[PDB]
């Protein structure tokens, strides 16, 4: 039972049943970048003020 | 406390005058079932300070 699991965990008694245990983790990268001649048809319109 | 006349009801005077008090909150000083770095750490002992 749930209150039965303080006494064993808090104490220091193994219950019968182990865990994995998942984290998250992140990390910055710096990544390169690529391209051929021409990847993109890009378009610019006109400006509204 | 002082003791007080004859020595025989003097466990008596201390187990039925103090039970309420005694029964109802958790006494302090029994923290040696806390381990190592369970000792140091602020869940579970407020008793840090």
């Amino acid at each position: 039972s749930p209150v039965a699991l303080y006494h064993q965990l808090k104490t220091g008694l193994h219950p019968g049943f182990g865990f994995t245990v998942v984290r998250q983790d992140r990390f910055v990268t710096e990544n390169v970048l690529f391209s051929e001649r021409a990847s993109e048809a890009y378009f610019l319109g006109q400006l509204q003020v | 406390a002082a003791p007080a006349g004859p020595g025989a009801d003097m466990q008596q005077r201390f187990l039925n005058a103090w039970r309420q008090r005694l029964a109802h909150g958790r006494v302090r000083w029994v923290a040696e079932c806390q381990m190592t770095a369970e000792q140091f750490m602020q869940p579970d002992n407020a008793n840090l300070a």
